[PDB]
């Protein structure tokens, strides 16, 4: 499964 | 492939987050103190814009420790559903405000030192409270659809809390990614890109109109012109190399998701986003010493600040 | 030097519409707040409208409403007054008034000769119960006036004005704001008075002191007049 | 507030708006100070840029409203009325370059140029003109060149006047005036050899004023 | 001539000096006492010296 | 020569004057008023910050009613202030924007301005025209006008840059009196409460007591080291105060024509621009170049307060006729009312 880079870290997209 | 496994990255991100906190919070505390104590006497045209940039960075780094502990805790967000909605709202409006105060300073400098005899009325009628108000309202409206996504709850249920953006409370999983791509592309358009274009296209004209007026071939004159022409680039390129990495890694990932970009790169294309994030954050800490502190009258005002 | 001439008027059909114009001269029109004051053919005065300097505040009366519109043209020094429906109660002798407001100003300083309009077939009440008083030369007579609410504001001054309407002549300001003498007025017209009932003093009454004396309050914008006190020379 | 009080308040707002408009109009206008030693070229300069106390001037060159207060007729103590001209963008100091071979005709011991040298030194190093540039005009260059052809410059300047050539003599004098600027960093002295028939001195004043405006805008912003 | 003008200026200066010297004088002690007496007499009506109640103040209220 | 003889006579006369003053100097004001109760610290707070000017305020003047107020500035504006409500009653645009002094007539119908134009311009504040029109331009001085005070509605006294003071007739533009006794630039003139003997100070470090009915330098006051910038009569017309750039301000009386008290502090190295007296003459407010106005005890040379809160130099300063407030002006385009 690819993480969406939205879980960890601010600045969602 | 995938399976992002960098022990060093997880152990390192909290430390640098806290470092950029402990730097930027003071780096804007002094700027706010100065631009608020010694303001009515200096009466510089940039006081409003540097004040807006300073407060933007202050808010940009105030709610850092909770995100840092979020990363350190191996996710598991120990905070409310509304609270990281607030956190993302801040650290997004502050991003927009920072880039827009940079471009506003650039525009004000253009109308000040490019056509001083044919643009003074436009400068006084635009560059001021009204421009700042439009910038801040626009930043809030561009960060509007951000708090309309974030929620809180685990997806692996192994006591792994997160506050990802839901994207299903507004749309469906079928077109979910197909529309996040567009939303992020528009954000990139109104984020790094457009203020960079305007800021460069006006700082270039500032250089073109200053290198023929300060170029008086005299020893003091060359030193002053060298100082100004060098600080122009140490101004533009700082933004240009601490914001570009973020918006380039992000867009490379987003394009690859629809491009099936090979995973010979993913090991760090998946885990350099924290590092690009840290670089963008230290850009905020670098703004006070470049778009504010430099001018020696401002500096000696800072010495007056306790 | 100061002159105000009224134009427009005469006979109007019921529910008619005519515009009254007032062209000013001899004074700084743009710094003066224009007024319109009507007068019934046999009764007293009544305030109509008010336009401030700079066209900021546009305050009308209660009897007149959206039909009556007051406009100011700083350029050309013309004051206007238009109406859209003329009821039978609108037949009056309309008067223009200049009013300037600063600390020690003299509002209602000047008036105009007026124009004739005839039709075709809460608010502070100034009573002035005295109607007619026989007056002899040199006799010191007094004119009374009573309001429905205390006129002394927190600013330490009261907002009662006094006017004199000589036979066949436009109203003239005698004392403004509780016994402050106006410009170009004999000193025999003293004031004096306090509370909610106010008296007047004429002292050595002369031939020019004949006429009818009118009251006006300037505390609330309704700006109600009162029935005057004619001084028959006898 | 009573009706009269509100009307007075409205009058005050109108007065404030008029004052703001007037200040904005004046802020976009350039203040010049015509102040030099010799009055012979004073009248010529003021007349050519125009075409009992302070006299005024109002000339518009390239959409720039100029006013230039000539204060030579005051004949009073300068230390008390010169703080008035603190916001002046530039001081047009006009001096006579023909005072060479002349001794001011009054003191008979000190040259007119020598006295004007101290006058400049005082003005350029004044406290109120720390950031005010000076537009130096050296008039009577024709008389200066004919006098230098008549005799060398050594009489006025025994301390190494240079050579008998007009170019060298004028350059030496221009340097001897420029180096009097101790604050050679904040301000900048604009020297200009102007002919009597020359008409480009107005353009030179415009160029110097544009440069000074750019300098002051640079200082007003953070780029200084 | 200039010498005559200087003589006239010196003469008028001398006359002014004599006129000033003819002025009668009292003691500095007496002048100080008069100043003190005025200050003490009018010390009860000075608003700056002794602040008045805020109601009486035309600015505080 | 005979010039030397006349100079010797003048020196002898000066020696006689000095000896007379020394003989009359039996005691000192500082010794006489040492037993009185100290005034204490008088902390004043700004009640009204009069904003609207857009340049350095060079002069102000209170009206007779202690409410109306007039100010002048390099912008070219004379503004009548309603200090109670901060309302601008009038806004008079000057002919020349180089004003150094302004005056409110005691009757309240006239304001006079002047400066580097060498003309004292009189403005009519009460007219049926509904505006302020210049009524008379009093011209004839050869120097900048530095102080002008009204005697009545038809009489003004003008101290100019040149050594000449003038008594003017408002109606007939001629100068009634010449007042020619100074040897320098004369800046500040005061006016007695009775308007028969006005004092004036110049750049010769000398203050002159003038007689106004005839024209005569009644008395000369020396002691300062640099030029006297400010002057003000005591409530009772037998003393006056002077301010100079020597960082001192002194009290000169008239019936003994000697310095009484010098009000100086070591930490004060800047000059004095404006000086003024309070009712009862206990407070001597002085506007310095160190950006704050200072309150001095007139009877005891000792600090009593500081009117800090001005960005630039305190140029103009004045107390009301009823003593309720102090109105202080400065070069940062702000007028402050202290009470």
């Amino acid at each position: 499964q690819r993480p969406r880079l939205s879980h960890k870290g601010p600045m969602p997209f | 492939c995938e399976y992002t496994d960098w022990k060093s990255s997880g152990a390192l991100i909290p430390a640098i987050y806290m470092l950029v906190f402990l730097l930027g919070t003071t780096g804007n505390g002094l700027v706010l103190w100065t631009v608020f104590r010694s303001s009515r006497e200096k009466r510089r045209s940039a006081d409003i814009f540097i004040a807006s940039l300073a407060v933007a960075d202050l808010t940009f780094v105030v709610t850092l420790p909770l995100w840092a502990t979020y990363t350190y805790r191996d996710y598991d967000w120990p905070f409310g559903t509304f609270f990281c909605k607030l956190s993302s709202y801040l650290i997004f409006v502050n991003m927009y405000a920072s880039v827009f105060c940079l471009t506003g300073l650039s525009f004000d400098r253009y109308l000040a030192i490019v056509r001083p005899v044919a643009n003074a009325r436009l400068r006084l009628r635009v560059s001021g409270a009204v421009a700042t108000a439009v910038l801040w309202v626009l930043a809030a409206l561009l960060a509007m659809p951000v708090m309309v996504l974030r929620t809180t709850g685990d997806l692996e249920n192994t006591t792994k809390v997160q506050c990802y953006m839901d994207y299903s409370m507004v749309a469906t999983v079928s077109s979910e990614w197909a529309w996040e791509v567009g939303l992020g592309v528009s954000s990139t358009t109104v984020g790094f890109v457009v203020p960079f274009t305007i800021m460069l296209t006006c700082y270039f004209f500032i250089a073109q109109t200053i290198a023929g007026h300060f170029r008086k071939e005299r020893i003091e004159g060359l030193r002053k012109r060298r100082r100004l022409l060098s600080i122009i680039v140490v101004l533009v390129v700082t933004f240009a190399l601490c914001w570009m990495p973020y918006h380039l890694v992000k867009t490379l990932y987003m394009l690859g998701s629809l491009l099936h970009w090979p995973c010979d790169f993913d090991l760090f294309l998946m885990n350099i986003f924290p590092y690009c994030t840290c670089i963008s954050y230290v850009n905020s800490c670098l703004n006070p010493f470049l778009y504010a502190f430099f001018d020696p009258r401002f500096r000696q005002a800072c010495t007056s600040m306790l | 030097d100061v002159q105000l001439v009224e134009s427009g008027g005469g006979l109007v059909q019921p529910g008619g519409s005519r515009k009254l114009s007032c062209s000013a001269s001899g004074f700084a029109f743009s710094s003066f707040g224009m007024h319109w004051v009507r007068q019934a053919p046999e009764k007293g005065l009544e305030w109509v409208a008010y336009i401030s300097s700079g066209s900021g505040t546009i305050y009308y009366a209660d009897t007149v409403k959206g039909r009556f519109t007051i406009s100011r043209d700083d350029p050309k020094n013309t004051l206007f007054l238009q109406m859209t429906s003329l009821r039978s109660e609108d037949t009056a002798m309309y008067y223009c008034v200049r009013s300037i407001y600063y600390y020690g100003s003299s509002p209602f300083d000047f008036w105009g000769q007026g124009t004739t309009l005839t039709v075709s077939s809460s608010d502070i009440v100034m009573t002035q119960a005295t109607s007619s008083v026989p007056v002899t030369p040199g006799e010191s007579v007094s004119i009374s006036c009573r309001s429905s609410k205390s006129l002394l504001h927190s600013n330490g001054n009261t907002y009662l004005y006094w006017f004199l309407q000589r036979p066949g002549q436009s109203p003239q300001l005698l004392i403004y704001r509780m016994s402050n003498l106006a410009s170009g007025v004999p000193d025999r017209f003293s004031g004096s008075g306090s509370g909610t009932a106010f008296t007047l003093t004429i002292s050595r009454l002369e031939a020019e002191d004949v006429g009818v004396y009118y009251c006006m309050q300037h505390l609330e914008y309704p700006l109600t007049f009162g029935a005057g006190t004619k001084l028959e020379l006898k | 507030l009573s009706a009269e009080d509100k009307a007075a308040v409205e009058r005050s707002k109108m007065i404030d708006r008029n004052l703001r408009e007037d200040g904005e109009k004046a802020a976009r206008e350039v203040k010049l100070l015509l102040l030099g030693a010799g009055e012979s070229g004073k009248n010529t300069i003021v007349k050519q840029m125009k075409i009992t106390g302070i006299v005024e001037t109002h000339f518009t060159f390239k959409d720039l409203h100029f006013k230039m207060f000539d204060v030579g007729a005051q004949r009073s103590e300068r230390k008390k009325w010169i703080h008035c001209f603190e916001g002046v963008t530039a001081i047009i100091f006009c001096v006579a370059l023909s005072d060479y071979d002349l001794v001011l005709a009054e003191d008979e011991e000190m040259n007119r140029m020598h006295e004007s040298m101290k006058l400049f030194d005082s003005i350029c190093n004044n406290k109120w003109f720390t950031d005010t540039s000076i537009i130096l005009f050296l008039n009577k260059k024709d008389l200066f060149e004919e006098k230098i052809k008549k005799s060398p410059l050594t009489i006025c300047y025994p301390e190494y006047a240079g050579s008998n050539t007009y170019e060298e003599a004028a350059a030496y004098i221009q340097c001897q005036f420029e180096d009097l600027n101790k604050r050679k960093d904040t301000k900048e002295i604009y020297t200009h050899f102007t002919c009597s028939t020359d008409t480009k001195n107005v353009q030179f004043v415009f160029d110097a004023v544009t440069d000074v405006i750019i300098k002051n805008n640079l200082k007003d912003c953070g780029l200084f | 001539s200039n010498n005559t003008a200087s003589i006239a200026q010196a003469r008028k200066l001398v006359e002014q000096l004599k006129m000033e010297a003819n002025i009668d004088r009292i003691k500095v002690s007496k002048a100080a006492a008069d100043l003190m007496a005025y200050c003490e007499a009018h010390a009860k009506e000075d608003p700056l010296l002794t602040p008045v109640p805020a109601s009486e103040n035309p600015f505080r209220e | 020569s005979e010039l030397d003889q006349l100079r010797q006579e003048a020196e002898q006369l000066k020696n006689q004057i000095r000896d007379a003053r020394k003989a009359c100097a039996d005691a000192t004001l500082s010794q006489i008023t040492n037993n009185i109760d100290p005034v204490g610290r008088i902390q004043m707070r700004t009640r009204r910050t009069l904003r609207g000017h857009l340049a350095k305020i060079y002069a102000m003047h209170w009206g007779t009613d202690s409410r109306l107020l007039v100010s002048a500035s390099q912008d070219g504006k004379l503004i009548i202030w309603d200090s109670y409500t901060t309302n601008k009653v009038h806004a008079i645009p000057l002919r020349s924007s180089w004003v150094m002094t302004c005056a409110y007539a005691p009757s309240g119908n006239y304001v006079a301005c002047g400066g580097l134009d060498n003309i004292c311009s009189i403005y009519n504040l009460k007219t049926r025209e509904g505006n302020v029109r210049v009524s008379r331009e009093l011209a004839g001085h050869t120097g900048y006008l530095s102080c002008c005070r009204f005697l009545d509605d038809n009489q003004i006294v003008t101290s100019s840059g040149d050594t000449t003071c003038a008594l003017w007739d408002i109606e007939t533009g001629q100068q009634t009196t010449t007042f020619t006794g100074h040897t320098g630039d004369v800046m500040s003139l005061s006016l007695a409460p009775d308007t028969r003997l006005f004092v004036s100070g110049a750049c010769d470090a000398s203050a002159k007591l003038w007689d106004v009915r005839e024209g005569m330098c009644r008395q000369t006051f020396t002691g300062h080291e640099s030029d006297i910038n400010a002057i003000c009569f005591f409530p009772n017309g037998n003393a006056f105060a002077t301010g100079s750039d020597d960082a001192t301000c002194r009290l000169f009386d008239l019936r003994a024509d000697q310095e009484l008290m010098t009000y100086s502090h070591d930490n004060i190295i800047c000059g004095i621009t404006s000086v003024s007296f309070s009712k009862s003459g206990r407070l001597l407010l002085a506007g310095y170049d160190d950006f704050n106005c200072n309150v001095w005890d007139a009877l005891k040379a000792d600090r009593a307060g500081v009117l800090a809160g001005h960005d630039n130099r305190v140029s103009c300063l004045g107390v009301t006729d009823d003593g309720m407030a102090v109105a202080t002006g400065s070069w940062d385009s702000f007028l402050k009312i202290w009470n």
